[PDB]
């Protein structure tokens, strides 16, 4: 099962639905969802975070830090707030 | 002139008070009130440097309050002292050390281990184990005895040396 | 009275604090009245042999930001009884922060509070920016979650 | 050992994982299930290198250290005849504001 996540600049991101359901706002919008305020460089980071969360949730050992470049910080913050994740 | 604030800690009956007075008034005191805790100031010379020692002779029951924590927190160096005739003192050294590390908020606090009453013939802990434990702590050990007054000044001056090393 | 307090057990327990996080770890001990008491910090990747007592409550935070951390894959830590004198191990790690909280962390490290609201973001994020991690608020949350 | 990858083609990006032992052909099957093209009409790339659908992912250079969940390694995808490997790039973040 997979979901398509379209960005504002037209990039199509295919992720497992279970991973995209991490976002409360995505789970609310439910197999193709478009975001007109999120560029590709932000939606890619959000998808990477989905995989990171699903991989390391309830892990038994150490967890790596989630890297966020300063230049993306603000945009990723706004996207996260809007996506509820 | 640079000041050095020293604090002498240990169990009741180890000889902290007598040792402290031996550093200053230059006389061994056979019996001191167990309840009297006070500070003393003395101008001395260590390696030529004219230092001012401020020595708090701790005494009294346990108090792990904020006020006692801050009072001990002002200590720059600590004399964890035990008596070779009392096993409990050598066991308690560890607890006193952990309390120092807590109030100073560091694992490295200037201190010197002291084995007192080296004039008494009875030995419950020899001079050898104390050096081993100090090695595990990373501090010097001095086997000074307030009664014979051998090595007392060595102990206090070694604490000033350890403080100087920590400040540099 | 508070549910999240340490027990006055007076029974020694040797514990190992292992900082398996990239952050500087502040150990926080809950005293017998439940109040958080900070203890000396652990640099990242450091293991330290500490001495505690049975039934004592411990939690671990980021020393600089008070961000939440995990110990043995849970929030709070209580030493067990030491079998045959071996030390108990306290593995301190990162949790899976929410993406919002992680981004708020990094933005807090870049901007200064004086300039927080001068950022072109929704006003809702300004208060979230000034709402720094709080040990007491997390204690309230944990207490009610036990309830 | 798991490797976390985003296989990309044009403006499309597929996020998926695999085993370091997983071979290039099994990943091509994975992409068949999603983009509806058999491991016949497609060719996978590591950087500019064409991957032979018989070697394992780890044999191509995909390690756990270089293909993390939070930083997946990229695998290019190209579909009579094939097409030039074309991966349309992501957007760029703005100039970092004054306050940071
Ligand atoms: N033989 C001997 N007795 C000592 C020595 N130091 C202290 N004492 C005795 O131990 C007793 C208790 O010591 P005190 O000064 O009161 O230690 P404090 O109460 O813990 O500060 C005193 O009556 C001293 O006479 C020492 O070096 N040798
Ligand atoms: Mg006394």
């Amino acid at each position: 099962m997979y979901v398509k996540l379209i960005s504002s600049d037209g990039h199509e991101f295919i992720v497992k639905r279970e991973h995209a359901l991490t976002s409360g706002t995505i789970k609310a919008m439910l197999n193709e969802v478009n975001f007109r305020e999120i560029p590709s460089h932000v939606l890619s980071k959000v998808c990477m975070y989905f995989t990171y969360k699903v991989r390391y949730t309830n892990s038994s050992t150490e967890i790596p830090e989630f890297p966020i470049a300063p230049e993306i910080a603000l945009e990723l913050l706004m996207a996260a707030n809007f996506l509820d994740c | 002139m640079t000041e050095y604030k020293l604090v002498v800690v240990g169990a009741v009956g180890v000889g902290k008070s007598a040792l402290t007075i031996q550093l200053i008034q230059n006389h061994f005191v056979d019996e001191y009130d167990p309840t009297i805790e006070d500070s003393y100031r003395k101008q001395v010379v260590i390696d030529g440097e004219t230092c001012l020692l401020d020595i708090l002779d701790t005494a009294g029951q346990e108090e792990y309050s904020a006020m006692r924590d801050q009072y001990m927190r002002t200590g720059e160096g600590f004399l964890c002292v035990f008596a070779i005739n009392n096993t409990k003192s050598f066991e308690d050294i560890h607890h006193y050390r952990e309390q120092i590390k807590r109030v100073k908020d560091s694992e490295d606090v200037p201190m010197v281990l002291v084995g007192n009453k080296s004039d008494l013939p009875s030995r419950t802990v020899d001079t050898k184990q104390a050096q081993d434990l100090a090695r595990s702590y990373g501090i010097p050990f001095i086997e000074t005895s307030a009664k014979t007054r051998q090595g007392v000044d060595d102990a206090f001056y070694t604490l000033v040396r350890e403080i100087r090393k920590h400040k540099e | 009275r508070p549910v999240l307090r340490s027990v006055n057990s007076r029974e020694p327990s040797q514990v190992i604090f292992c900082n398996r996080s990239p952050r500087v770890v502040l150990p926080v001990w809950l005293n017998f009245d439940g109040e958080p008491q900070p203890y000396p910090t652990l640099p990242p990747g450091t293991g330290r042999r500490i001495h505690s007592y049975r039934g004592h409550l411990w939690l671990f935070r980021d020393a600089g930001t008070h961000d939440g951390l995990l110990v043995n894959q849970t929030e709070l830590f209580v030493p067990s009884l030491n079998v045959d004198g071996q030390p108990i191990f306290a593995n301190i790690t990162l949790p899976v922060y929410t993406l919002k909280e992680r981004c708020l962390q990094v933005v807090r490290s870049l901007v200064k509070p004086e300039n927080y609201r001068r950022l072109d973001i929704v006003r809702s994020l300004y208060e979230d920016l000034e709402d720094h991690p709080n040990v007491q608020k997390d204690l309230e949350r944990l207490t009610q979650e036990r309830i | 050992m798991d490797v976390f990858l985003m296989i990309r083609r044009h403006k499309t990006t597929i996020f998926t994982d695999a085993k370091e032992s997983s071979t290039v052909f099994e990943l091509k099957r994975i992409v068949e299930g999603i983009l509806k093209r058999p491991p016949d009409e497609q060719r996978l790339y590591k950087d500019d290198q064409l991957l032979d659908d018989g070697k394992t992912l780890g044999e191509c250079g995909f390690t756990s250290q270089t293909a993390r969940p939070q930083a997946p390694a990229t695998v290019g995808l190209a579909f009579d005849t094939f097409e030039a490997l074309c991966i349309e790039p992501f957007s760029s973040p703005p100039e970092l504001p004054d306050v940071m």
